[PDB]
C-alpha cells in the first residue's frame, strides 16, 4: 500500500520548452500541471524548481502568488564560526530534507487563490501553469557549444539533462520524486537542422510559420515520474536499428560509421532481457543518445539512454567492445527495473538496483560465459569488504540515524558520497545473488515477472494512482512476492545482510587426525573490528581428497571452533588411478608433493561465495599449488595464485609457469599469474637459475622460431593470446637484480618488442599493446642515485633512463601526428613521464601536465594529466598547484571534470589530519568550507566530493590547524 | 489439532448410480435429502438410502492402494489421502479381490506375489489360557 | 569482444511439497507407528468417532460440494491475479489439503507393498515422455495433465518406442509409470469428517505401473537408520521448544514420552543434554527449560535437518520388517533396502539385475525384480 507525502495527487504534466538560445545558453518555457487534491483546504501546493526564474504562475487562470526559496544553496551561514563537519553535515542533511518532495515539502510554494477554495474543498482539479526561464544553468542542462564558427549545426554545439536522481527540478518545475507518477506531453521548439529527443514517443513534427524552427511533440503514455524526463537536442546524425525497428541511434556528427558498429550489438541484449523475464520491453520506443561532455559514462532514463561518445568504437577497436557492450546492457536493465517499476521511499532503492545489477550479471553470465561472471563476482565482493573494512559498512534498506559510523546522512541519495553510491549498488547485486542461492534462479525470474505482470497491468488503466502505484515496489512487497512465489521467506537473510550492514571475516586452519581419519577445521571469526559482523548460519567447505572433491556444511555457532568432518580412502595412492574433480573429469596428478599420511588435497571454504566474506585459510603450499593447476573453478585459482607469493619456492615457481603455458585455462588467471611470477622471482633472487622469468616463455609463445629476439609480426585475432602478450611485459619489468635495479636484459628485451612491432597485417588496432608497452618501459624505472640533491640535467642521465625517455618522446610526438584511438599513448607516456618524474630522473616541474589539462584536450589526457599534478602536489607540498586545483574545482566547463579532480584529490590527498604541513592554513580550511557551503551548490556530485575531501583533510572535529 | 480426512469409495447399482450422478452434478441440497448413508455397530454393513430407497452395503477392502491427488495447475500434484475401502451397495467376505480400474480384475488372485510361513491372536489368546492353568502337557503329533 | 572464459573446460556439461509435510507435521508425518498401525500402512480403516455429528448412530446424508469447488478456485485465481498473474504457491495450511476443493485425479497402485510410497501432504510431478518418431513427427500426442518432455534416452529400464508418449508419475522418491483410465460409471468418492459426508464425483483414475525408485530405504539397524531416528527426534525436540510460550522455553519429559514410545529414555535424555536442562525444584520445576547460550535453531534449519523423502523410506524400511516379522532368503531379497540397493546400483552402472526372479511384485512373468546379478 502506497499512502503520498503530497496532499495532492498529479495526473498530467506539459512541459513545454521554447527559444533554445545557444549563444546565450538560455531556455524559456511553460510547465502546466494537473492536481486533483486529495486533502481539502489545500491552501498552498508545494513544487520544485532549482536555478529557473519563475515568471508567473496562474491556477485555473487565476493569477497566483508564489514565495521561493532555496536553503541548499547557502547551507550554513557566513557569519557562523563552525568549522566541524559533522555540524555540516547535520546542516546538509536538514536542507535537503527541507526541499524533499518525499516529504510534503519543496522549493517552490505557491498560494492557491480565495475564489478556488470553494474548488478545492470538494475535490475538483488545478490546472498550475508556471512560466519559467534558464538564463544560464549551472545545472540540469548541459550546453556544450564548441568554438568552431558556422550555424549551430554545423559547429556541433547540442544540449543534454545532466544530473543523478531526482535532479530534473534543475530545468523545469516539477513534484521531482520517483513515486509522483503522471502521463506526460512535451513540446521542444527547436532550430530546423536539430533534432530534440526525448521520453514516449514522437507524435508529430510541426513546422513554425517562418521554417526555420520546428516544434517536436512527444506523448508519454505510460505513467513516469518527474526524475525519469530527460532531453538531447542537437545535430545528431538518425540511425534507425536494422534488427529492431522501434530503436533510434543518435550520435553526433561524422560519427555514424562508429554508431553502425556500436550500436550492432543491442539487439541481442533486448531478446535476452525479453526472454528471462516474460515481459517485453514496455515502452513503445528506444532511443540511445551519445553526447559529448557528459555527465555519467551512462545514464539510463524512461525510453532513453545518454551514453558519452568515448564508448564508440571501430570494428577495428579491441578492448572497448566488452566495456560499451556491458554498458549498453546495464542501460536496459536500469531501462526495465529503475526506470518502469520505480521507488516506493528512498528505503526499497536497494531492491531496484539490486534486480537491475543481477539480471545485468545473467547477461554477463550468458554473454561472456560462466568463468567471466565468477570472475566478475569476486572482483564485486573484494570492493565492498575492502570498502567496508575500510570505513563502517554499507546499510541497504535503513529505518528512519540509522548508519552514525559514517560522516554523511543515509537519508537521502544527494547526500551520499559518490563511492558509498557505488558500493551501496554493488553491494545490492551481490544480496540479491544470495537471495537467489537461497530460492533458485527460476523462481527469482518469476518474482520479477510478477512485478513486471503488475506494473504492466497497472500502466494501462487511466485511473489518477488508484492503480498506478502497483508500478511502484517496496521492500514489504518484494518481499511478500518472494513469499508468494516459493513459500519460504528470507528474512533472516534479509535480517543479516540488508538490515545489518557488514561483512565477515573468516579465519580457517586445518589438522588432520591420521588414528580416526577426520579433518579438525578450526575456523573463527574476527567480529570486534569496525567493520565486521558475526556469522552463525551454515557454512559450505568443499575438501578435494584423493577419492574425489566432497562437500560439507557446517553449522558455524557463537560458541563453535572446532569442526569434525571425515576423511574418506587414499587407495588411488596404492595404484595408480585418476583422482576425480570437481566435475566430472579426472585428471593426472603428482603426488610426489602431498603428505604419505593424508589423503586430502585442498580445502576451499565457502566456494560458491554464498556470504559476503574475506576468508583467511592456511593450506600447505603444496595444497595451494595443487588448487592452482588442476581445479576446476576460477576463483580457486585466483585466490590460490594470490596465497602462493607468500611462499616463493621452486615448485611454487613451476605451479605458475605449467598455468602461464597452459591455454583451457582462464586467461584472467595467466595475466594474474605472470605479476605472481614476478614476485616470486624477486624474492627469490641469488636462488634463480636461468634467463629472467617470463622472457623464454615470451620467446617460446610469441616470436618467431628462427629468430628469438624478434617478435611475430601482429596478429590480434585470437584476443587471449593478444591480452596475456600485452600484460607479460608488464609483469616482466617488475623483475629486480640483487641491487635492486631492473635488469638489462628485461629492458632490453621491452626495447626490441618496441622497436620491431608490425602491426600492418591485422585486422585490428595496436593502441593498447603500444600503450601497454609504454606501461611495461614505466615499470622499470628504479629510483637514481642523486648525489649532494643534484640538479637533474640532460648529461648526469642514467644510461637506462636516456633510452627510455627517447621511446616515449618519439611515441607522444607521434601520437601529435598519428593519434591513436582514445589517446591511449597519450595517457601511457604522461604517466610515464610522471613515474621518471617521481624518481629523480626528470625535472619536478608540473608545467607539462599543467599544459595537458587545458580545456580543449580529450578528457583522458585531461585527468591523466590531473592525476599527474594532484601526484606532483602531494610530493612535493606545492600550493600554487593546489590552488590551481581548487580553481579548476570552481570553474570547469565539463563537471565530469570537476568530479574527477575532487575524486582523486581525495584518494591521492596533498595531507592528512596527521600529517603537520606547510598546507594547513586558515585559508584553506576557509576556502573548503566555503566550497562545500557556496561553490557546489547547483551540482549534488560535487558537494559530496567537496564533504569527502574536507573529511579526508580534517576529519569530523574542528580543523585542528586553526585559533 | 488436525485429523486426517478419511475418504472412501461408493458403488452403487447402475440406475441408482447414474440418478446419484445427475444430482451430484446439478449441485442443488436438494441431493443431500436424497442421499443418506447409515453404518451399522458392525462396521462392515450398511444401508445407502437413494431417494429414500434403502440398498444393502458392505464395507470391503481393496487390493490395491489409491491415493486422492489434488492439483490447482494440473502440473504438480499433492496426495490429499489413502483410499482402501469401498461401501458396495445392492473377514473373507468383506475382502475385495479385483481392483477398480479395468487393467487391475482378479489382482489379489493373479497380480499379487504371495509369500507365507488373526493368527497371532488365536496364539496369544492360547498364550492366556496355558498362563491360567496349572499343568501344560505337549507333543507334536501324527495321524490320529 | 567474444566470450573467452574457457567453458568446456571448467564445466564440461524441484519437488515442492507442502509446508506441512516439510514441517512433518505429526498427523502426516506419524513420530511412531506400533505393529497394528504398521500392518495396516498406507491403508487406513475407517474409524468410529467417539465425539462429533457422525458420533451418534443413525442415518447421516451427504452433502454435495460443488458450491465450495468453485468457491474456492474461484478464490484462489483472484489470489493468483493478484500477485502478479504467474504460478503461485498454494498449499500453506492443513486445510489446503482437503479433498473438498481442487481438481482430484485417483492413482491405483500395481503392486502390494511399494518399495517407496508418498505420504499425505507431499507433492508429484506428472511427466509425458514422448520420442518423437524417426525424421518427421506430429508433434506429442497432447494430454490432459503433466508436462511433456522429449525422451531420447528412457527413463524407465526399457526404450520408449518411436511416437510413443509415456506418462510418469516423476517425484524425488520414485518414477514410475501411470496410464489414465475412465472411472467406473457407478463409483463416487466420499469423503467423511467428524461433521459430516460429502461426495465427489472423479472422472480420471491413473494406474501406476512397478516402481523405479530413486531413494535408497535404509535397512534395520543401519548407521543411516539410526541417524534418521536420532535426527527425527531431535526436529521433534526443537519444535516442541518453538512451539512453547514460556519466556524460558521448557518443555515436557512426558510429551516427548507420548510421541516417542518405544524409545529408551536415556536416548531422550541425551537429545536433551546438549540444548536444555532439568530443573528439580522452585520455578519451572519439572521441567527441561532451554539452555540461555543455546541459540534455538530458525525454521530453515529445522528442515533441513530432516526431509520428507527420507521419512518416507524410514516408514517403508519398518513396514517392511513388520512384515518380514510376522512372516517367520528369498523374502529378505524383496525387502525394500535390497531392491532400492539393487536397483540404484543398477542405474549407476555398477551391477545388473536378474528381471525375471522372485522379486517380481506381481508374482507372474509381467514386472520386474531388483536383485543385484554381476555384469560377469
Amino acid at each position: 500500500g502506497f499512502e503520498s507525502p503530497r496532499p495532492y495527487k498529479l495526473t498530467h504534466q506539459v512541459v513545454c520548452i521554447n527559444n533554445i538560445n545557444f549563444q546565450r545558453k538560455s531556455v524559456v518555457g511553460f510547465v502546466e500541471l494537473t492536481i486533483f487534491p486529495t486533502v481539502a483546504n489545500l491552501n498552498r501546493i508545494k513544487l520544485n524548481s532549482k536555478q529557473c526564474r519563475i515568471y508567473r504562475v496562474r491556477i485555473n487562470d487565476l493569477e497566483a502568488a508564489f514565495i521561493y526559496n532555496d536553503p541548499t544553496l547557502e547551507v550554513c551561514h557566513s557569519e557562523s564560526k563552525q568549522r566541524n563537519l559533522n555540524y555540516f553535515s547535520n546542516a546538509y542533511a536538514a536542507a535537503v530534507s527541507a526541499v524533499d518532495p518525499d516529504a510534503g515539502n519543496g522549493e517552490l510554494c505557491i498560494k492557491v487563490p480565495s475564489e478556488l477554495w470553494k474548488h478545492v474543498d470538494e475535490l475538483k482539479v488545478l490546472k498550475i501553469h508556471i512560466n519559467f526561464s534558464l538564463d544560464q544553468p549551472k545545472g540540469g542542462l548541459h550546453f556544450v557549444v564548441p568554438s568552431v564558427e558556422g550555424s549551430m549545426a554545423e559547429r556541433g554545439a547540442h544540449v543534454f539533462s545532466c544530473g543523478y536522481q531526482n535532479s530534473t527540478r534543475f530545468w523545469f518545475p516539477c513534484v521531482d520524486s520517483y513515486s509522483e507518477l503522471c502521463t506526460w506531453k512535451l513540446e521542444f521548439t527547436v532550430d530546423a537542422a536539430m533534432v530534440a529527443v526525448s521520453n514516449g514517443d514522437l507524435v508529430e513534427t510541426v513546422y513554425t510559420h517562418d521554417m526555420r524552427k520546428k516544434t517536436f511533440h512527444y506523448m508519454l503514455t505510460i505513467p513516469t515520474a518527474a526524475s525519469n524526463i530527460s532531453l538531447a537536442i542537437g545535430p545528431f546524425e538518425i540511425l534507425v536499428d536494422p534488427y529492431m525497428h522501434e530503436v533510434t541511434h543518435f550520435c553526433l556528427p561524422q560519427l555514424l560509421p562508429l554508431l553502425k558498429h556500436t550500436t550492432s550489438y543491442l539487439h541481442e541484449v533486448f531478446e535476452f532481457y525479453e526472454e528471462i523475464l516474460t515481459c517485453r520491453y514496455p515502452y513503445s520506443c528506444f532511443k540511445t543518445v551519445f553526447i559529448d561532455e557528459a555527465y555519467v559514462e551512462v545514464a539510463a532514463y524512461a525510453s532513453m539512454s545518454i551514453f558519452s561518445t568515448n564508448l564508440l568504437h571501430s570494428a577495428m577497436i579491441i578492448d572497448e567492445t566488452p566495456l560499451t557492450r556491458r554498458c549498453l546492457a546495464q542501460s536496459l536493465a536500469q531501462q526495465f527495473f529503475g526506470c518502469f517499476i520505480s521507488r516506493m521511499s528512498w528505503s526499497d532503492e536497494w531492491v531496484l538496483k539490486g534486480i537491475s545489477g543481477y539480471i545485468y550479471g545473467l547477461w554477463m553470465k550468458k554473454t561472456f560465459g560462466v568463468n567471466e561472471y565468477r570472475h566478475w563476482i569476486k572482483e564485486e565482493l573484494d570492493k565492498i569488504v575492502a570498502y567496508e573494512l575500510k570505513t563502517g559498512g554499507v546499510l541497504l534498506h535503513p529505518i528512519f540515524n540509522p548508519a552514525s559510523h559514517l560522516h554523511f546522512s543515509i537519508k537521502h541519495p544527494h547526500t551520499l558520497s559518490w563511492e558509498y553510491y557505488s558500493m551501496f549498488q554493488c553491494k545490492a547485486h551481490l544480496v540479491m545473488r544470495l537471495i537467489e542461492n537461497r530460492i533458485s534462479m527460476e523462481f527469482m525470474l518469476q518474482v520479477f515477472n510478477k512485478l513486471l505482470s503488475l506494473a504492466s497491468t497497472a500502466s494501462s488503466q487511466k485511473f489518477q494512482s488508484h492503480m498506478w502505484s502497483q508500478m511502484l515496489v517496496s521492500t514489504s512487497g518484494f518481499l511478500k512476492s518472494i513469499s508468494n512465489v516459493s513459500g519460504k521467506d528470507i528474512q533472516p537473510l534479509i535480517k543479516q545482510w540488508v538490515d545489518q550492514s557488514g561483512v565477515v571475516k573468516f579465519y580457517g586452519s586445518f589438522a588432520f587426525n591420521r588414528k580416526r581419519n577426520v579433518l579438525e577445521l578450526e575456523i573463527k571469526q574476527d567480529y570486534t573490528s569496525p567493520g565486521t559482523q558475526k556469522y552463525v548460519g551454515p557454512l559450505k567447505v568443499t575438501v578435494q581428497e584423493l577419492d574425489g572433491s566432497f562437500n560439507h556444511t557446517l553449522q558455524i555457532e557463537e560458541n563453535s571452533l572446532k569442526h569434525d568432518i571425515p576423511c574418506h580412502s587414499k587407495s588411488r595412492r596404492n595404484k595408480k588411478k585418476k583422482i576425480p574433480l570437481m566435475n566430472g573429469e579426472e585428471v593426472d596428478m603428482d603426488l610426489s608433493a602431498m603428505d604419505a599420511d593424508s589423503p586430502l588435497l585442498w580445502i576451499r571454504i565457502d566456494p560458491d561465495m554464498s556470504v559476503l566474506r574475506k576468508v583467511e585459510f592456511e593450506q600447505a603450499d603444496f595444497m595451494w599449488q595443487y588448487q592452482l593447476r588442476y581445479e576446476r573453478d576460477v576463483v580457486a585459482q585466483q585466490e590460490s595464485i594470490l596465497a602462493l607469493e607468500k611462499f616463493p619456492t621452486p615448485a611454487s615457481r613451476l605451479a605458475l609457469t605449467d598455468i602461464l603455458e597452459q591455454e583451457q585455462c582462464f586467461y584472467r588467471v595467466r595475466m594474474s599469474a605472470c605479476f605472481c611470477l614476478a614476485k616470486i622471482a624477486n624474492s627469490m633472487v641469488s636462488t634463480w637459475t636461468g634467463p629472467p622469468a617470463m622472457k623464454s616463455l615470451f620467446t617460446r609463445m610469441f616470436c618467431c622460431k628462427s629468430c628469438p629476439n624478434i617478435v611475430k609480426t601482429n596478429n590480434f585475432m585470437s584476443f587471449q593470446s593478444y591480452f596475456l602478450q600485452k600484460t607479460m611485459p608488464v609483469a616482466m619489468a617488475l623483475l629486480r637484480d640483487v641491487h635492486n635495479l631492473c635488469p638489462k636484459e628485461v629492458l632490453t628485451f621491452i626495447l626490441d618488442l618496441i622497436k620491431y612491432n608490425d602491426n600492418r597485417k591485422n585486422k585490428f588496432s595496436d593502441n593498447y599493446y603500444r600503450a601497454e608497452m609504454i606501461d611495461a618501459l614505466a615499470n622499470s624505472v628504479t629510483p637514481a642515485v642523486s648525489v649532494n640533491n643534484e640538479v637533474r640535467t640532460l648529461d648526469n642521465l642514467n644510461p637506462d633512463v636516456r633510452l627510455i625517455l627517447e621511446e616515449i618522446t618519439r611515441f607522444l610526438n607521434m601520437e601529435k601526428l598519428l593519434p591513436s584511438y582514445r589517446h591511449t599513448i597519450t595517457v601511457s607516456c604522461l604517466r610515464a613521464i610522471r613515474v621518471l618524474q617521481k624518481n629523480g630522473h626528470v625535472p619536478s616541474d608540473p608545467a607539462l601536465f599543467k599544459s595537458y589539462a587545458e580545456y580543449g584536450h580529450f578528457v583522458d589526457i585531461r585527468i591523466a594529466a590531473l592525476e599527474a599534478v594532484v601526484d606532483y602536489t602531494k610530493v612535493d607540498r606545492s600550493y600554487e598547484e593546489l590552488q590551481w586545483l581548487l580553481n579548476m574545482i570552481q570553474n570547469d566547463p565539463v563537471p565530469y571534470v570537476r568530479h574527477k579532480i575532487l575524486n582523486m584529490l581525495t584518494k591521492n590527498p596533498p595531507f592528512t589530519k596527521n600529517m603537520e604541513s606547510p598546507l594547513c592554513n586558515e585559508a584553506l580550511v576557509d576556502q573548503l568550507w566555503k566550497l562545500m557551503n557556496s561553490g557546489t551548490s547547483h551540482d549534488w556530485r560535487l558537494r559530496c566530493g567537496a564533504v569527502d575531501l574536507y573529511f579526508t583533510l580534517f576529519g569530523l572535529s574542528r580543523p585542528s590547524c586553526l585559533p | 489439532p488436525h485429523e486426517l480426512e478419511s475418504q472412501f469409495i461408493l458403488r452403487l447399482p447402475p440406475e441408482y448410480a447414474s440418478t446419484v450422478r445427475r444430482a451430484v452434478q446439478s449441485g442443488h441440497v436438494n441431493l443431500k435429502d436424497r442421499l443418506t448413508i447409515e453404518l451399522h455397530p458392525d462396521g462392515r454393513h450398511g444401508i445407502v438410502r437413494v431417494d429414500r430407497v434403502p440398498l444393502a452395503s458392505k464395507l470391503v477392502d481393496l487390493p490395491c492402494v489409491m491415493e486422492s491427488l489434488k492439483t490447482i495447475d494440473k502440473k504438480t500434484f499433492y496426495k490429499t489421502a489413502d483410499i482402501c475401502q469401498m461401501l458396495v451397495s445392492t473377514e473373507k467376505k468383506f475382502i475385495w479381490n479385483h481392483g477398480i480400474t479395468l487393467p487391475l480384475k482378479n489382482v489379489r488372485k493373479r497380480r499379487f506375489r504371495k509369500t507365507a510361513k488373526d493368527v497371532e491372536k488365536e496364539v496369544k489368546r492360547l498364550l492366556s489360557t496355558d498362563a491360567e492353568a496349572v499343568s501344560t502337557r505337549w507333543e507334536i503329533i501324527a495321524e490320529d | 569482444p567474444w566470450n573467452l572464459s574457457n567453458d568446456e573446460y571448467y564445466y564440461p556439461k524441484i519437488i515442492q511439497h507442502s509446508i506441512p509435510a516439510v514441517e512433518l507435521r505429526q498427523p502426516f508425518f506419524p513420530t511412531h507407528m506400533g505393529p497394528i498401525k504398521l500392518r495396516q500402512f498406507h491403508r487406513p480403516p475407517l474409524k468410529k468417532y467417539s465425539f462429533g455429528a457422525l458420533s451418534q448412530p443413525g442415518p447421516h446424508s451427504v452433502q454435495p460440494l460443488l458450491k465450495h469447488i468453485k468457491k474456492k478456485a474461484k478464490m484462489r485465481e483472484q489470489e493468483r491475479q493478484a500477485s502478479g498473474g504467474g504460478e503461485m504457491f498454494f498449499m500453506r495450511t492443513p486445510q489446503d489439503l482437503t479433498g473438498k476443493d481442487g481438481d482430484l485425479i485417483l492413482a491405483e497402485y500395481s503392486e502390494e507393498n511399494g518399495p517407496l510410497m508418498m505420504q499425505v501432504g507431499m507433492a508429484t510431478k506428472i511427466k509425458n515422455y514422448y520420442k518423437r518418431k524417426p525424421g518427421k513427427d506430429p508433434g506429442a500426442p497432447d494430454c490432459k495433465y503433466g508436462e511433456t518432455v522429449y525422451c531420447h534416452t528412457s527413463p524407465f529400464l526399457g526404450s520408449l518406442h518411436p511416437g510413443q508418449l509415456l506418462q510418469a508419475f516423476e517425484n524425488n522418491l520414485f518414477r514410475a509409470p501411470i496410464y489414465l483410465h475412465k472411472m467406473p460409471e457407478t463409483d463416487f468418492l466420499i469423503i467423511r469428517t467428524r461433521q459430516g459426508y460429502y461426495i465427489r464425483e472423479l472422472v480420471d483414475i491413473f494406474v501406476v505401473g512397478q516402481q523405479c525408485p530413486l531413494f535408497e530405504v535404509p535397512g534395520p539397524n543401519s548407521k543411516r537408520a539410526n541417524t534418521h531416528i536420532r535426527d527425527f527426534l531431535q526436529v521433534f525436540i526443537y519444535r516442541l521448544f518453538w512451539k512453547s510460550k514460556d519466556r524460558p522455553r521448557r518443555i515436557r519429559m512426558e510429551d516427548i514420552k507420548k510421541a516417542f514410545p518405544s524409545h529408551s529414555e536415556s536416548s531422550i535424555r541425551k537429545r536433551l543434554k546438549l540444548c536444555a536442562d532439568f530443573k528439580r525444584t522452585g520455578m519451572d520445576s519439572n521441567w527441561w527449560v532451554l539452555k540461555s547460550d543455546f541459540r534455538l535453531p530458525t525454521e530453515e534449519e529445522i528442515r533441513a535437518m530432516v526431509s520428507p523423502e527420507q521419512c518416507c523410506a524410514y516408514y517403508s524400511m519398518i513396514a517392511a520388517e513388520q512384515r518380514l516379522k510376522d512372516a517367520g532368503d528369498d523374502e529378505v531379497r524383496t525387502a525394500p533396502w535390497n531392491t532400492t540397493r539393487a536397483f540404484i546400483a543398477a542405474m549407476k552402472g555398477k551391477c545388473l539385475l536378474e528381471v525375471t526372479g522372485v522379486a517380481d511384485p506381481t508374482g507372474c512373468g509381467e514386472g520386474f525384480s531388483y536383485v543385484k546379478i554381476p555384469n560377469k
